[PDB]
């Protein structure tokens, strides 16, 4: 998972 | 200095604030040991960044990645690793809708013994770039020496708990690290090791993890003496209907447990509309407004982001830290930074009628007593014995006009930092 947003 | 606990650098803050601040390439630095095999616990990667934090001369020494991802995002984290063949990853299973493997640690072994850093930031470079974020460093820790018989223990029993929360994981890979850990001696560590791990805790293991964990030291390891209790996050789950459901009930019952005002820090939108960031730094807090609907009357204990002590006012938060000071803010009885943000997720809620403690993710923290150092207190060091608070104090309420940052919902009424306006979708 490259960040919260996806 | 017996605390070793530092603020990650903030590009673009004037110098003298960085100048005991520490970016990823100095933990991994030939400066801090000849570095033989890593293990990288977290949340989120960007393996081609990460490595190349990595000295040169290390970047193809064995990685262990511990991650959460499952299905389509497992396929492209495996993805993104293959052209590293010195990348391996685990898998940590989540076995609990809802949890994340939220945990960020790093275990680095070298020639000259082991490290263990416990820290908040996620492997990508923006979690680094221009954020207020945590970092525990322990010391070099030499390996027991071929022919003697020793524990390797600490008086806060560190060692012990960390085996038994990597034992948790159930994980081939990190057996391995589990017999390496065993290897070492970690005699000197002062802080005591705080995890969640997802579960139903029953009987005398609930005192294991979580808020129950904690509640556990500060009975057995704090004295007692209107001390206030201080949360500091960038997450929020659903706390419940009203603050008796959680919040002020089983949370704040373990936090000022010892041998009451709750203030709650988190950034408002102007906090974070005038960041370095501007709106984009709200990529990295996703309160949501599904969540915050729910419960407004949270929003009471809602205190600003403000850190002139370090410099990092415009620098948003994703440390966590919990702590509790004297009614005055001069002093605290202890001081817990953690990948744990305000949450049932992280920190547990208790299950049928109370004797099952139900926890969704794995979680790590250190907690700093004075007790482990020989004293009572710790004054609080104004300016970033004296235990370096990252934030001003005490605390300021969010004005009138004040509302919690929530990632999704539009902000065009007025640009940020960089002329921009925010509307996700
Ligand atoms: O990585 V999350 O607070």
């Amino acid at each position: 998972k490259l960040n919260y947003y996806d | 200095n017996p605390f070793q606990f530092y603020l990650t650098r903030v590009s673009g803050v004037k110098p003298k604030y960085n100048s005991g601040a520490l970016h990823i390439k100095d933990i991994l630095s030939p400066l801090f040991g000849t570095l033989v095999s890593s293990a990288q616990f977290n949340y989120c990667f960007d393996v081609d960044w990460l490595v190349k934090q990595y000295p040169p001369e290390f970047r193809k020494k064995p990685i262990l990645l511990v991650h959460g991802d499952k299905r389509e995002a497992k396929a492209h984290l495996h993805a993104q690793a293959k052209p590293y063949e010195n990348i391996s990853l685990c898998q940590a299973k989540l076995d609990i809708a809802f949890g994340t493997h939220h945990t960020k640690m790093m275990l680095l072994l070298y020639e000259e013994g082991l490290r263990v850093v416990i820290h908040t930031s996620n492997l990508i470079h923006a979690d680094w770039h221009q954020k207020t974020q945590g970092i525990w460093l322990s010391p070099l820790y030499p390996r027991i020496a071929d022919g003697t018989h020793k524990s390797g223990e600490s008086p806060t029993h560190f060692k012990a708990n960390l085996i038994s929360y990597l034992t948790a994981y159930n994980a081939p890979s990190l057996k391995e690290w589990i017999d390496v850990i065993h290897k070492h001696d970690l005699s000197e560590t002062n802080v005591y090791l705080i995890g969640s791990t997802p579960g139903r805790f029953q009987g005398s293991q609930k005192d294991n993890w979580g808020h129950f964990r904690l509640k556990k030291l500060l009975k057995d390891h704090a004295s007692s003496m209107s001390w206030p209790v201080v949360g500091q996050f960038s997450s929020v789950g659903s706390l419940g209907a009203d603050e008796s459901k959680w919040l002020c009930s089983e949370f704040k019952e373990s936090m000022l447990t010892l041998g009451v005002p709750l203030y709650l820090i988190y950034p408002s939108v102007e906090n974070v509309r005038t960041s370095l960031e501007g709106y984009p730094a709200g990529g990295s807090l996703p309160y949501s407004i599904q969540t915050a609907e729910k419960q407004n009357w949270l929003h009471s204990y809602f205190h600003k982001w403000s850190a002139e002590t370090s410099g990092r006012s415009n620098a948003m938060p994703h440390i966590k830290t919990y702590m509790r000071p004297s009614p005055d803010f001069s002093k605290i009885a202890w001081f817990l930074v953690t990948s744990a943000n305000l949450s049932k997720a992280a920190w547990g809620a208790l299950e049928k009628n109370g004797t099952q403690l139900m926890i969704r993710s794995y979680e790590l923290g250190v907690l700093f007593l004075p007790s482990a150092l020989g004293l009572d207190s710790f004054k609080v060091k104004q300016k970033f014995a004296t235990f370096p608070v990252p934030y001003d104090l005490p605390p300021e309420l969010y004005g009138s006009k004040d509302r919690p940052w929530i990632w999704n919902i539009p902000y065009v009424k007025a640009p940020d930092t960089h002329g921009n306006m925010w509307v996700p979708s």
